[PDB]
């Protein structure tokens, strides 16, 4: 069985992880 | 049943919240830049 929340959240989560990597690349000890 | 109860489900609030977070991150990067 498929869930709308799972299919939406997977791509959105991918975008969020990409953003985290974007900031991490320009931030070593900054949080 | 008053008003669309299904419109208060999990799949509607979760994406908008995440989208807001992402937009906040890019806005933060832009502000910090220069």
């Amino acid at each position: 069985q498929w869930s709308a929340s799972i299919l939406v959240v997977v791509p959105i989560f991918l975008l969020l992880t990409g953003f985290v990597h974007l900031l991490f690349k320009l931030s070593p000890r900054l949080k | 049943e008053e008003n669309p109860s299904l419109f208060a489900l999990e799949a509607v609030l979760i994406p908008v919240g995440t989208v807001g977070l992402i937009i906040t991150l890019i806005f933060v990067y832009f502000w910090l830049e220069r």
